RNA sequence: AAGAACCUUACCUGGUCUUGACAUCCACGGAAGUUUUCAGAGAUGAGAAUGUGCCUUCGGGAACCGUGAGACAGGUGCUGC
RNA sequence: CCGGCCGGGAACUCAAAGGAGACUGCCAGUGAUAAACUGGAGGAAGGUGGGGAUGACGUCAAGUCAUCAUGGCCCUUACGACCAGGGCUACACACGUGCUACAAUGGCGCAUACAAAGAGAAGCGACCUCGCGAGAGCAAGCGGACCUCAUAAAGUGCGUCGUAGUCCGGAUUGGAGUCUGCAACUCGACUCCAUGAAGUCGGAAUCGCUAGUAAUCGUGGAUCAGAAUGCCACGGUGAAUAC
């Protein structure tokens, strides 16, 4: 299994997705929400999006 | 005007949010007993401005204590001025 | 059922005379109501000694009657003897529980005196 | 004392909003103060460039600022060096990557901000208020607006008693919301006091 | 057609499955007599329920949604009117003459600045 | 009426009260903080509450335990 | 299954953006559920006009946040390639779920 | 006043002023900061421990901190006639 | 699972975009052959449909130099500035606003209903357990038509109170949970158990309101660590009278 270990704070950039050539800093991760909370810049717009390792493929 | 209060409010913001809000919160949950007291004494020996009680949430362009609105972030007069000039997006007069 | 007071049940409820006797509250009244579990609006003829004894032991277990005058008397008296103002301001008779007396608190102050 | 701001009463109807972005309740005030610091800086920095309107659009990653100006050359500077220094300082005020566009204001005498700052500059230079107002209304009525109201107010000509003198030409229909009236003020900081100038210009019914 | 619940009054909308049968009103699979059958003012809300005079042979199951009780009654009544015009249009004129096809647009006037209520002003001191 | 997680005492007053008890030879203790519940260690001492420029000295007794320090002290004056 | 919540302060910007996303899904040729409207959040602010004294004369403001959710049945790789700055309107905030 | 327990918050006691709580320079030294002891009602001091990282065409530049004289501040002080 | 819960459907409530409709448009009468007025048909709405925003030239030298900016004047080893504490919360009396009422068209006790608007990330907090209770601990769902705040309150069906100072609620120091721990003494509220005053519908006078209004019944907001009967919105039943 490629990247079977999951590390919090690990940065992955998706070239196929709209996230390419975008840089951000993850100050807060909501463990109580049980979904990863990063203010992701998508379509040139930075909004907090809930995410999961099964939800988005790791680069 | 009222620069003393500006720097006092900056003082209690930096003393509450930055130096503390972790030490104070841990001492608060140590103070509530879960099964003279050390947490009460140490929360006294912390400075008083660290408490989020202290901050009067005040206007950004002027410094009026009152008519502050948290969402816009300014005094009542200043949000009227920016609303009537168009600075605030989506702010239209209500007439229902 | 007269215990340490001046009031008596008379073809009515025990609880109104009980709360008329000072030194208590009405949680004793509600507790005697829950202990009896019967309609107390009925006649007081054949007043039960079980009611008398439960009334007595409830009063004795909780704050006994006559203690309101006791508390106010020691409060005013000990601060008057020690010279402090807490009992003096109870002697003056205006509200110090936090209440406004500027034009209100006529229940303490009585009729208005010009 | 009793009249509505025309832009505020026409904000959703005719006139467009000056700043266009969406921030939530946690970031709205922080963006608004960022816009004010950018706008205040660029106004006090290019008041000599005669800027009329500044629109700030945030796509929540970057900032795009458009400066509506009569004279684009002094806003640009040479080779865009002035506007690139402006772009850098707007980037560090906003804290996010920046971008400046220059949209030009043709017919500067029909823009109320430009007329208000023109009368303000003359009143600082001790030209008389009556000549300033007659010049403004005559130039607008020549240039092709349907009407113009110029209000000057307070400490006119160095009198101790302040007065409000209004000069009006054409149609200025304030109560009609379908009309477009651009209304803008300016503040002249004279020696005896402060003289405030209010101009309304009526261009048409939308 | 199946005669159904139509129309609004105050803050209500009618969901009545009115159908031929003996009219006994059931609400949320439960009886009028269990809910408020012997309630006073049930009769004077049920009289606009009847006032369309096509209730004499119609069984009523009433689960009108939203709003207060008299408004719910008006919604039910307006629904029987609109459904009966959907059935046949000769009796439109008689419901118009009686005045039941009219929706009553009366609604709560809003609170207002410097005032306790919609019209109610502070008590004014002459001095 | 107040918290049961701990009876509040001012820390400077706690230090000076235990020092006064340990020494046994003390003057009035001057305290500006009036908001302290009296411990049973305080009995046998005069502890001075702050009223005005003037002095209010309180000899705290066995009864005055649950009460705060400023109840016995008047801040305002009247006829 | 792609769940896109796009929100703005102006309904014309909202309709332009949701028509653009519907156009993108129509260009890739998938079954598109209609853009549903979610209820507008009329946040009302009642703010004093007079600097010194008034209570009766005061003006009220509203921010109106509009909301539509498109809820397209089928996403695809061509749309994922074509998402890059597809919205391009500063007034609208777009929220994405899988 | 769309929030008087402190704060807010100006009126009564202690502490401080040529840089003041608050910006600009000119001069010198130190990273910024973190963790503590003691006195005291406390911004006040008097002490301790770790961090000289960020860099300059190093003839050393930083957001910064401490101090010194000047300019300078500052004022919810008066006049809305 | 007899909960739309589950397939389905989009038929309706709805949610929210665009249209239509209401213009004296038609008819009759009056009126000058005009404006208009008065009725009638159609119609959900009828003649500004209701409400709101909108406040003309000016007036009071009305208010704000305490929001800010600003001219002149003044303090500047203080009229700047920090901390502790205190006052803004006191009280012989008088009016201005609102609340609780003087009960029986009402309480009190069991059961059973029907809304709308809003807020929420240091934020909203279910379910379970422990408590008479305020609440505590465990704690899902949530940056929102989901989840939470939040099984509204009058309306009730049966009973009981049938002068009762009534659950109408006043009154110091307690017995308490909770907020921030500078800290509930001067100083928050909450079932507070604290003795159940007064007022048995109110003199001269006075105030608010022509239809969903008055009156009554409950709910949410903003300020905000907490602290409303004030302010800012929302719903229910529903008047009487204009000669």
């Amino acid at each position: 299994r490629p990247k079977t270990l999951f590390e919090p704070g690990e940065m992955v950039r998706v070239n196929d997705g709209p996230f390419a050539d975008f840089n951000g800093v993850v100050e807060e991760v909501d463990y109580e929400k049980s979904r990863l909370k990063v203010s992701v810049s998508i379509f040139g717009r930075a909004t907090p999006v809930e995410l999961d390792f099964s939800q988005v493929e790791k680069a | 005007a009222k620069q003393s209060m500006k720097a006092r409010e900056v003082k209690r913001v930096a003393l509450a949010d930055k130096y503390f809000a972790k030490r104070a919160e841990l001492k608060a949950i140590i103070s509530d007993v879960n099964a003279r007291w050390n947490a009460v004494l140490k929360l006294q020996t912390l400075p008083r401005d660290s408490s989020p009680s202290r901050q009067r949430n005040r206007c950004r362009q002027t410094g009026r204590p009152h008519g502050f609105l948290r969402k816009f972030g300014l005094s009542r007069i200043k949000v009227r001025e920016a609303a009537m000039r168009g600075e605030i997006p989506g702010l239209k007069k209500a007439s229902w | 059922a007269r215990i340490a007071g001046i009031n008596i049940p008379d073809h009515k409820h025990a609880v109104i005379a009980l709360t008329s006797i000072y030194g208590v509250g009405k949680t004793r009244s509600k507790a005697i109501l829950a202990a009896a579990g019967i309609a107390e609006d009925v006649k007081i003829s054949e007043l039960s000694e079980g009611q008398i004894d439960t009334l007595r032991d409830e009063v004795a277990k909780f704050v006994v009657e006559g203690d309101l005058r006791r508390e106010i008397s020691m409060s005013i008296k000990r601060l008057m003897d020690l010279g402090c103002y807490r009992g003096l301001r109870h002697r003056r008779g205006l509200p110090v529980r936090g209440q406004r007396t500027k034009t209100n608190a006529r229940t303490r102050k009585g009729p208005r005196k010009p | 004392g009793q009249k509505v701001h025309p832009n505020g009463i026409r904000l959703g109807i005719v006139k467009p909003w000056n700043s266009t972005w969406f921030a939530n309740t946690k970031e709205f005030a922080d963006n608004l103060d960022s816009d004010f610091k950018v706008r205040q800086y660029l106004t006090k920095e290019l008041a000599k460039a005669s800027v009329s309107r500044i629109v700030i659009e945030r796509p929540a990653k970057s900032i795009r600022v458009t400066i509506h100006t009569a004279r684009p050359g002094i806003v640009i500077g040479k080779k865009g060096e002035d506007v690139e220094k402006l772009r850098k300082v707007v980037a560090d005020i906003a804290g996010v990557p920046a971008q400046i566009n220059i949209a030009e204001v043709r017919k500067p005498e029909l823009d109320a901000k430009l007329v208000a700052d023109s009368i303000t500059s003359q009143l600082e230079r001790r030209v008389m208020f009556r000549r300033a107002m007659k010049r403004a209304v005559q130039n607008a009525m020549r240039l092709g607006a349907k009407g113009i109201k110029v209000e000057v107010s307070g400490r006119l000509g160095g009198a101790e008693i302040a007065r409000t003198e209004w000069y009006r030409e054409g149609r200025v229909p304030l109560h009609t919301l379908r009309a477009d009236i651009d209304y803008n003020t300016s503040e002249a900081h004279t020696t005896y006091g402060v003289i405030g100038v209010k101009v309304w210009i009526f261009k048409g019914e939308i | 057609n199946q005669y159904y619940g139509t129309g609004r009054r105050k803050s209500s909308a009618a969901r009545v499955f009115i159908k031929p049968g003996n009219g006994k009103i059931v609400i949320n699979q439960r009886s009028l007599e269990q809910y408020f059958g012997r309630e006073t003012a049930r009769m004077v809300v049920r009289q606009p329920l009847e006032l369309v005079d096509m209730v004499e042979k119609l069984d009523l199951y009433i689960t009108v949604k939203g709003g207060g009780i008299s408004g719910q009654a008006g919604a039910i009544r307006h629904g029987i009117t609109r459904a009966l015009m959907e059935y046949d249009e000769s009796l439109r004129s008689e419901l118009r003459k009686a005045g039941f096809v009219t929706r009553d647009a009366r609604q709560v006037e809003r609170k207002k600045v410097g005032l306790r209520k919609a019209r109610r002003r502070p008590q004014f001191s002459k001095r | 009426r107040s918290l049961k997680k701990g009876p509040f005492i001012d820390l400077h007053l706690l230090k000076k009260v235990e020092k006064a008890v340990e020494s046994g030879d003390k003057k009035p203790l001057r305290t500006w903080s009036r908001r302290s519940t009296i411990f049973p260690n305080m009995i046998g001492l005069t502890i001075a509450v702050h009223n005005g420029r003037q002095h209010v000295p309180v000899f705290v007794t066995d009864e005055m335990v649950g009460h705060k320090l400023g109840e016995f002290a008047p801040t305002r004056t009247y006829r | 299954r792609i769940r896109i919540r796009l929100k703005a302060f102006d309904h014309r910007l909202i309709d332009q953006a949701t028509a653009e996303i519907v156009e993108t899904a129509k260009r890739t040729g998938a079954q598109v559920r209609g853009p549903i409207p979610l209820p507008t959040r009329k946040e009302r602010f009642t703010v004093l006009i007079s600097p010194h004294v008034n209570k009766d004369a005061r003006d009220q403001y509203e921010i109106r946040t509009h909301l539509r959710l498109v809820d397209i049945v089928e996403p695809t790789e061509k749309t994922v390639d074509a998402l890059m700055r597809l919205d391009l309107a500063a007034g609208v905030d777009v929220q994405i779920s899988l």
